[PDB]
């Protein structure tokens, strides 16, 4: 009644029309320009489980890098709907929300409460190789190159924030590691263990490879190639996530100047070998037409 | 039955352990109970720990004591009084150490 | 170069907490390394010093001291791992990466969140294992970080008690099948497990908790780990752990021969510079820095020499506040004079 | 350390200055800001850790200039709610060296409540380019007219008013060029308008292109006021309380491409030619169809160090999603329109 | 060096002082 006249609302500006336009729902995770064209897997584990999980529940969706700010929660691997109005948008589904949204014959196999011996196994993969992924990242010299390249040289791009940046980075995976009783668990002042010197090495290389070594013999006494199904599950993926990305990222042939074979080789090698064949046998189930893997 | 004393964040557990452990000692005959918690927070109060204000208690079913703490550091300036016509001072406490202690600077 | 890796060059004595609960000790990471000790070497090989973090170079406070290589070895794991069909022990490793985390998350919840439990039942049993000015200090900071490990459950000091409830039968579900001690049952694990999931399990339901609700949950529900848990303690500890071959005249008497007032009052000091905020901070990660290589080079490695820009640049930031401070408050002779003339040149 | 009830959570400048040449005017300033500050309107938060040198320099004839170079953080990290795909696109790390310009030509007889005066104000800013380095790039400028002028009854005040302000966000290459590929504006860098200060009667974000309920910015923008400011009725120039009667407009445009479809992959790069077309048509969209309206009577109380209004206006002709305001119109500051 | 570090030791130790030395909750009951 008040105002008069209504006039064809604004036209929201450039960069909310090339990136926020979509067609199909689009997940945002840790990836690059050059790969989330084609979909390929993500290089941060806890995207590329989810991204799996996705790819496995035969969603039709889009990938296009984030940086973490913004996600509804802290972490970044979330999911966003296509947009309805030129103007207006669904809300964003989280990383818990994602399975729940993609629904074709059965979306049960991908959600299931593990058997009592099974979240026992899980601990292997959500803590000692977590721990294990992120002391050799985010505190090994020898991956300055693949962090700074990863995390910090496509956000800022000025040398002055790009330090800051990798000091965060460090420091808030060194505070993570130094609480898993695996490898650290010192006692300080009122303040977390924040930095390399309370994290010992040793102790998480060895639950690491201990924890490589169970996840194949739980691996053998399947008979159906996953782990204990026909079709790979939430188990699979947790457990593809961090097996894929090690065998890329961290397959470095410098190792016997040094020791501590690397967490590839370890992978490559564990058992007899049944995790190379379960990631080879993921890769061709979610990514069929992908070629180039294996560095 | 169980007693509690909600609020005391920076007193030691001992101090009211002295005050409040005899208090238990008294195996209704609900007059002595009372007499003797109204004694054991009025002795509460003659420390200078926490304020004067809030000394709830309430029964139920058992005992719930409220107490809150009163400072940690007091300054001031005032003007003092003592057989001259005037002092300028400078008073700087610190309400409490440890236990029950205290420090002052004039 | 304090967050990375280091960099090289081109008769055991077991340090455990103190008894304070009716057990050996306490952190059932300590009681399980005892437990372990106790039922695999002899009276007549090891010496249970009583410690504190404080008065070892490793800081982590299940830390054997090997005599033969003098060689610090911190954890229990590592120390395991030290002084030594598959299913067996695939299941032994799922069930320890279980238990050391969900299990400590959750012993972590009653006597360290809950305040009702800690001061009544849990502080005074770690200032009865310290000398007199450290209850001050590390009690605190044990507190503070079982009280960040036990984060993650969406719980704290707070009908909201089905809720912990459910946190609670959410593990003893997964670790009620184990048969942790029998002949006979369903999964044999090994020894070096057995005794940390005494560890946890005995720290979790004997200690007296004005408000117990693990002891219900766990007598209630679970009857095979309270028979297990009362059998091994039997077992093992019979009379309170007393047989257990500790320092010169026991329990009390193990912290001697680290607990002079100078050791003591060196310990206490260095736990309170580390609190002034950050020359505080900086001093905490240089002196980590030098014991995390006091223990490298003990263990037999050649680390790096030294790098002092840590406590440079603590130093640096305190006394540049000072100095700015000082600098800005008191300030400068001063630049000009009460009486300034002037007159024209001729 | 200034913090507030509302939005800004805090400060810390630090602000050190001298004269230049033992001349009391031409100044210097080297600041070093930490603040972080909320922005409900678009509904996340910014945090600045840079730092900025100034060179303040007035003039004789009661003008003044300024010229500074700044360098900053800018990070947004505050989307709890709900906000926008916009916002979230825009999720936040940049630098933005940049190298502005201001030019103050203050000839009102009263800063907080002009009556016989005029007052030209203009801010140009030219961010990361040739030398400055960064990651965003543009050339942003601000103009600013006003006046005051009385016509008839010693001195009743009646005070005929006035008011413009324009705005332009051209996006330029990142280094020594006029001519390449320029990434289009950020949610940091594009302009707002509306609320108590800019054009009345609307919420504090308002008048703009909205991804929601969120206000996302505009570049090419265009505004205006009309004042009475009446004396108090029957009593005349008495203290600094008057009355107002206002009229106001408004327009916020953003610039798209739309023009070049040879672009296709690569959406955030834009060739000269599609930029200056984008800029042409987004001035010529802000030319036709009438702007938009607000009016109202307010009670202008002009205190020494700042104003108070406590208005009451009805807006009259919006866009779709502009958010307008008619209750009460609570309004206080410096600068007004 | 003595005078200096005593006066700013002593004055941190009495601004800042030492972690609480009570709880929110202390629960007395008696024994049976």
């Amino acid at each position: 009644y008040f105002p008069l006249r209504i006039y064809e609302p604004n036209e929201l500006p450039e960069r909310s029309q090339q990136l926020t336009s979509g067609d199909l729902p689009t997940l945002y995770v840790f990836s690059t320009d050059s790969d989330a064209r084609l979909g390929l897997p993500s290089f941060n584990p806890g995207c590329l489980k989810w991204q799996t999980l996705l790819r496995l529940a035969n969603l039709d969706f889009r990938i296009l890098p984030s940086t973490n700010h913004s996600s509804p929660t802290g972490s970044l691997p979330f999911l966003l709907p296509p947009r309805t109005s030129p103007t207006a948008s669904p809300a964003p589904i989280p990383a818990s929300g994602l399975l729940s949204f993609a629904r074709d014959l059965d979306l049960g196999h991908l959600d299931a409460d593990l058997p009592p011996r099974a979240q026992a196994y899980l601990a292997l993969i959500t803590h000692s190789l977590r721990n294990a992924w992120l002391c050799a990242l985010y505190l090994d010299p020898t991956h300055d190159a693949l962090l700074r390249r990863l995390y910090v040289d496509p956000a800022s791009s000025s040398r002055a924030v790009r330090a800051a940046l990798l000091h965060q980075l460090r420091r808030a995976a060194a505070e993570q590691v130094a609480t898993a009783s695996s490898g650290g668990g010192k006692i300080v002042s009122l303040a977390p263990v924040d930095s390399a010197d309370g994290i010992d090495e040793e102790a998480v290389y060895r639950s690491a490879r201990d924890a490589l070594d169970a996840l194949a013999s739980l691996l053998r006494e399947s008979e159906t190639a996953w782990f204990g199904t026909e079709r790979p599950g939430s188990f699979d993926a947790a457990l593809f996530s961090y097996t894929h990305l090690m065998v890329e990222y961290m397959s470095e042939e410098t190792e016997s100047a040094k020791g501590r074979v690397s967490l590839g080789r370890m992978v490559k090698e564990a058992g007899n070998g049944e995790l190379a064949e379960h990631r080879e046998r993921m890769l061709g189930v979610a990514w069929p037409e992908w070629d180039g893997y294996r560095r | 039955s169980t007693l509690e004393v909600h609020g005391a964040t920076n007193t030691r557990r001992s101090l009211l352990d002295q005050i409040f452990k005899p208090v238990l000692e008294d195996t209704t005959t609900l007059g002595q109970v009372l007499d003797r918690v109204g004694a054991a927070t009025k002795k509460l109060a003659r420390f200078d720990i926490f304020k004067e204000e809030g000394f709830g208690v309430f029964l139920s079913e058992d005992i719930s004591i409220r107490v809150k703490e009163k400072s940690r550091l007091v300054f001031s300036a005032g003007t003092d009084f003592g057989n001259a016509e005037g002092s300028a001072y400078t008073n700087a406490v610190v309400r409490n150490i440890f236990g029950g202690a205290e420090t002052l600077t004039v | 170069s304090a967050w990375s890796h280091p960099q090289f060059e081109k008769a055991v004595q077991l340090h455990v907490w103190g008894p304070a609960f009716g057990l050996p000790s306490i952190d059932a990471e300590c009681l399980a390394a005892i437990a372990y000790l106790a039922q695999t070497l002899g009276s007549a090989d090891y010496q249970l010093i009583q410690s504190s973090p404080s008065a070892v170079p490793t800081q982590h406070l299940p830390t054997l001291y090997d005599s033969r290589t003098s060689t610090w070895i911190g954890g229990f794991t590592s120390i395991t791992a030290h002084l030594h069909a598959a299913s067996a022990t695939a299941d032994g490793t799922a069930y320890t990466a279980f238990l050391s985390a969900h299990a400590a998350p959750l012993l972590a919840l009653s006597l360290y969140v809950s305040s009702a439990n800690y001061g009544a039942a849990t502080r005074p049993a770690y200032s009865a294992v310290l000398p007199l000015p450290l209850p001050w200090t590390e009690p605190p900071a044990v507190r503070a970080a079982m009280a960040r490990r036990a984060a993650h459950l969406g719980l704290s000091s707070l009908k909201s008690r089905i809720r912990l409830e459910e946190a609670a039968r959410e593990v003893l579900d997964v670790l009620a099948e184990v048969d942790w001690a029998a002949g006979g049952g369903g999964r044999q694990v090994a020894a070096e497990v057995r005794c940390l999931a005494f560890g946890y399990l005995a720290l979790m339901l004997l200690p007296d908790v004005p408000r117990p609700w693990l002891r219900e949950i766990m007598e209630g529900r679970y009857p095979a780990l309270c028979t297990f848990v009362r059998d091994f303690r039997a077992r093992v500890f019979p009379q309170g752990g007393k047989l257990l071959p500790w320092a010169d005249g026991g329990a009390q008497a193990s912290a001697s021969a680290s607990a002079s007032a100078s050791a003591v009052a060196l310990r206490f000091v260095r736990a309170v510079m580390a609190e002034v905020p950050l020359v505080g901070e900086w001093w905490s990660r240089w002196w980590t820095a030098r014991k995390k290589r006091e223990v490298l080079a003990s263990k037999g490695a050649k680390p790096a020499p030294s790098n002092d820009l840590l406590l440079l640049l603590g130093a640096g930031l305190g006394l540049t506040v000072v100095g700015a401070g000082v600098f800005f408050y008191r300030g400068l002779p001063p630049f000009g004079e009460a009486v300034q003339v002037w007159r024209k040149p001729v | 350390n200034a913090s507030t009830g509302t939005r800004t959570r805090s400060a810390y400048n630090a602000t050190f200055s001298t004269p230049i040449n033992g001349n009391p005017d031409l100044r210097l300033s080297v600041e070093a800001l930490r603040s972080a500050t909320q922005k409900p309107w678009a509904s996340h938060e910014e945090h600045l850790t840079g730092a900025n040198l100034r060179l303040a320099w007035l003039t004789e004839k009661g003008d003044t200039h300024a010229l500074a170079y700044s360098s900053v953080w800018r990070q947004l990290t505050g989307l709890a709610p709900t906000a926008s795909p916009t916002v979230r696109a825009d999720a936040g790390d940049s630098l933005k060296s940049s190298l502005t310009h201001t030019f103050t030509r203050d000839r009102r007889d009263n800063p907080m409540l002009p009556q016989s005066g005029y007052l030209f104000r203009s801010v140009s800013e030219l961010a990361g380019w040739g030398p400055l380095n960064g990651d965003v790039s543009f050339a942003k400028t601000e103009v600013e007219a006003s006046g005051a002028l009385p016509v008839a009854i010693g001195k009743s005040g009646v005070s005929v008013g006035g008011g413009l302000r324009l705005g332009v966000l051209y996006p330029l290459p990142l280094g020594y060029s006029l001519t390449g590929a320029a990434q289009p504006s950020r949610i940091n860098d594009r302009f707002q308008l509306g609320g108590p200060n800019d054009v009345r009667g609307f919420k504090i974000g308002g008048l703009g292109p909205h991804d929601g309920v969120d206000a996302v910015g505009g570049d090419v923008f265009a505004a205006g006021s009309v004042n009475a400011l009446l004396p108090l009725p029957r009593t005349g120039p008495d203290s600094p309380l008057r009355l107002q009667l206002y009229a106001n407009a408004g327009r916020l445009v953003a610039l798209n491409s739309k023009g070049t479809d040879k672009e296709g992959k690569e959406g955030l790069a834009m060739d000269s030619a599609a930029v200056f077309k984008g800029v042409k048509s987004a001035v010529g969209k802000l030319t036709n169809g009438i702007p938009s309206l607000a009016a109202g009577v307010g009670l202008v109380y002009a205190h020494p160090v700042a104003r108070f209004e406590l208005n009451f206006s009805l807006p009259l002709v919006l866009r779709r999603g502009e958010e307008g305001r008619k209750g009460l119109q609570v309004g206080v500051g410096i600068s007004f329109l």
